[PDB]
RNA sequence: AUUGAAGAUU
RNA sequence: UGAUGA
RNA sequence: AGGCGCCGAGGGUAGGGCCCGUGACUGGGGCGAAGUCGUAACAAGGUAGCUGUACCGGAAGGUGCGGCUGGAUCACCUCCUUUC
RNA sequence: UGUGGACCCGCCCCUUGGGGUGUGUCCAAAGGGCUUUGCCCGCUUCCGGAUGGGCCCGCGUCCCAUCAGCUAGUUGGUGGGGUAAUGGCCCACCAAGGCGACGACGGGUAGCCGGUCUGAGAGGAUGGCCGGCCACAGGGGCACUGAGACACGGGCCCCACUCCUACGGGAGGCAGCAGUUAGGAAUCUUCCGCAAUGGGCGCAAGCCUGACGGAGCGACGCCGCUUGGAGGAAGAAGCCCUUCGGGGUGUAAACUCCUGAACCCGGGACGAAACCCCCGACGAGGGGACUGACGGUACCGGGGUAAUAGCGCCGGCCAACUCCGUGCCAGCAGCCGCGGUAAUACGGAGGGCGCGAGCGUUACCCGGAUUCACUGGGCGUAAAGGGCGUGUAGGCGGCCUGGGGCGUCCCAUGUGAAAGACCACGGCUCAACCGUGGGGGAGCGUGGGAUACGCUCAGGCUAGACGGUGGGAGAGGGUGGUGGAAUUCCCGGAGUAGCGGUGAAAUGCGCAGAUACCGGGAGGAACGCCGAUGGCGAAGGCAGCCACCUGGUCCACCCGUGACGCUGAGGCGCGAAAGCGUGGGGAGCAAACCGGAUUAGAUACCCGGGUAGUCCACGCCCUAAACGAUGCGCGCUAGGUCUCUGGGUCUCCUGGGGGCCGAAGCUAACGCGU
């Protein structure tokens, strides 16, 4: 059926880069969306945009890359080089404000989903809220 | 396994086994002798190593190293006993402790003087 | 006696 | 079909 | 006061269940340089091996049935690779 | 006597038996001292406070499922009884219930915690000292008294022990301080004091206090200190090495000066100001006196002696090397391993490393061990995918909107005792030890708030799933029927001397005429070619042909339903071969078995026979190299080529199977790779 729809996004979107796609579609869900926007926000990716296939709604999701490369492997250095789920449906994770975790000393985030919204970890920090912990991305 | 699984089974603390029932933890123990025999080593090992018969406050009977240059026991000896395996000798995993009751010291012991249990002798010194 | 040394061989 | 211990 | 009664620690006889002991007789098992019989296995190990099962034999085993390749060598094959 | 309180009935407020009120009924007391008419210590009723407790409830709290069912006061009820009080706490009567895979019941083990040890943390391990709770006082019952006990030094009884006994009967209970004895590897003085603190009685003076404050024994632990300091040779002797030159122990000793642990003399504590008495007023406040176990100790001053070193280790891990001895011996040994005549590994010695009033050993706990993996592991060949399905509980669940706010998140607040821990500053000359202060803190309770995700309720969608219509391929299964080839036997023909079998043979069969050949018959079992690198099934597995009964599945159409989904502990079903039971069948094959060869032997390989069995029906068994040694579903991530089977606009395009090569990637490698 599709048992994890924020695990299949990361998924889509991690198997994509590392064969360097320009884009890929993702079935489309307003939650899917609100992450986007902190990808977008964050410049891992370039952006999104709603279409359809074959009429139903997806997410083009365009992705980014880094320069072309030096010697013997031209390949560009990866913009998102790791997403991965924290929650997931077999075990759901939640923090508290006082324990939202930080990511690669900073040069990374972690979304993380309040009942104030979708929100990066500074995001969050800032406004003192928690919630449950969706993935972390460097 | 699962999450689930381990909500379900969870993991299995792995606790293991004495390798000495000098019974009651304890760190030695007190026994008499029976037989004072001699036994061959195995493996690439050739000698004749000395083992006592030893029937133990325990309750148990065991083997035990007599170990050292030479003793002085026999079928009636009584001794202290403390663990640590031979080796070369499958089913021998005590010791029995020089200068204990009937266990004299090793006569004329200049160096490892402590285990063996020989005084400091006096001669410059 | 033989063997590096032994077991075995007279 | 066999070729003693280290 | 005293008496009788119920309850009641405990005890008895019958009946089961269960734990320790010791145990005549009895089954294998581990471990111990150079004892005995053969030679199953590892190379196609000299009958390819393993396997479940079933019978049989000092011993390893052997044979029956079915299965597996986790089998050597030679062929025909078609696949791949090779061009072109 | 009735301030009042208790109880019944009523009424009011309040809401489980909480307050209030009205009749009625019922219930108090003790005296003592005196600095004697006015005070002190008491007594009685009642309302409150304070402290201490009982009872109840949510959550948490070890191992075994090789313990799966448990339960008659059992579960509830109505009415009693009992208590300070709720309650099957107990009793009568009625009802038939309660509990359990979220682990009841049973077994094992265990006092629980604050903490402690370890760890980066999560965690693991633990609960000795100190503090808190519980339980017990030779073992087992039980009540009495009392505010309180069902009472360690109170009582009764039963039991086991010890003691006294005039044999009838009696006494007793160190898990209080010491101490004895036993067990054991092992654990202290039959000490000193009520001076302090605290406790009981007393108006007080006081008395009691093995609580306690000290001292004593034990390197058991922690901390502080000593066994000297500065000189002092190109460097004594001895000992050890030695290429015979020398090298080492070594500034180490000797020896010069200096200081002065111990020990001696002198002084000498704080801890103790209260109770009490006097003044005041028995108040506040002021004055006064008594009192030290530790102890002639600590500490201060004077004098003053060069005055203790041990244990482990030196193959690698692991810091530290040489000579003898020894010859797989004697021995070492945490693991790997040393020793067989040149041993840095044994024993000794010189020298060296390490720690030092200690050093080693053994036992045990955590560590390292991401080696039970939550943080943080794996299962094709290393250990590990269940033989396969079906689907129960359970776990998990597409897209949109709204309610609710259980999870989750936030603010406030209560709680989290002291000790300990951490930080500061303090007191013992330092430190150990101690004092004071500060700062953390999960978990839980209360109040308020948020609503993204999870949950739930209500609506909605069609991308998942299911269905409809139309087409397909298939050794998928079951039942009945039938076909030809071959083998065996039987009957007839013709026909003659061997056939068969092997490496070579022989056993065997043949003149009762076999082998080979032709014709007829019976029977059982298996299906040649097609046949594939092919197809079907969840697996096991499925192959002549025909009918019938029946399972799955693929494509096109985009028509219906509207998330109806995935997986699946247990259960149930299926499950090759061999084997079991009952009854058939029996051609060929063939364990066993009977022979022939072979061989050193041959309980085998080869050869001739042969029973079970192989076959059928019905019932069992439930196994396997039950294999892709690879669980099931879904999504995502280059391609090439071969192939089976659909559809299209038919070079090709597009589904669903089967293969190989191999992007990215993965893997210890081999490999895997829509
Ligand atoms: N070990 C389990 C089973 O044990 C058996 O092993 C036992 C005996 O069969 C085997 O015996 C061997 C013998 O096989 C070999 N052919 C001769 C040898 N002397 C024997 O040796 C044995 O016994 C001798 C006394 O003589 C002891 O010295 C020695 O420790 C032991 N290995 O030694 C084992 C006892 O030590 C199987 N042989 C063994 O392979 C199998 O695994
Ligand atoms: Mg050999
Ligand atoms: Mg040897
Ligand atoms: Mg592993
Ligand atoms: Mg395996």
């Amino acid at each position: 059926m599709l048992t994890d729809p924020i695990a299949d996004m990361l998924t889509r979107i991690r198997n994509a880069t590392r064969v360097y796609k320009e884009s890929t579609d993702v079935p489309a869900s307003r939650f899917k969306e609100e992450i986007l926007r902190i990808l977008a926000r964050e410049g891992f990716i370039k952006g999104y945009e709603r279409v359809d296939v074959d009429g139903k709604p997806y997410l083009r999701v365009y992705l980014k890359y880094g320069p072309r490369r030096q010697g013997p492997d031209p390949r560009p250095e990866q913009v998102i080089h790791h997403i991965r789920r924290i929650s997931k449906p077999g075990r759901r994770v939640y923090v508290g404000v006082k324990e939202i975790p930080r990511v690669r000393r900073g040069l990374g985030i972690a979304i993380l989903s309040t009942s104030k919204g979708v929100l990066t970890d500074r995001e969050a920090r800032k406004l003192g809220v928690g919630g449950e912990l969706i993935c972390e991305v460097w | 396994p699962t999450i689930n699984q381990l909500v379900r089974k969870g993991r299995e603390k792995v606790r293991k086994k004495s390798k000495v029932p000098a019974l009651k933890g304890a760190p030695f123990r007190r026994g008499v002798c029976t037989v004072v025999r001699t036994v061959t080593p195995k493996k690439p090992n050739s000698a004749l190593r000395k083992v006592a018969k030893v029937r133990l406050t325990s309750g148990y009977e065991v083997t035990a190293y007599i170990p050292g240059e030479g003793h002085n026991l026999q079928e009636h000896s009584v001794v202290l006993i403390r663990g640590g395996r031979v080796k070369d000798l499958p089913g021998v995993r005590y010791h029995i402790v020089r200068g204990v009751y009937d266990a004299a010291g090793v006569k004329d012991r200049k160096k490892s003087r402590s285990k063996y249990g020989t005084k400091k002798p006096k001669e410059a010194a």
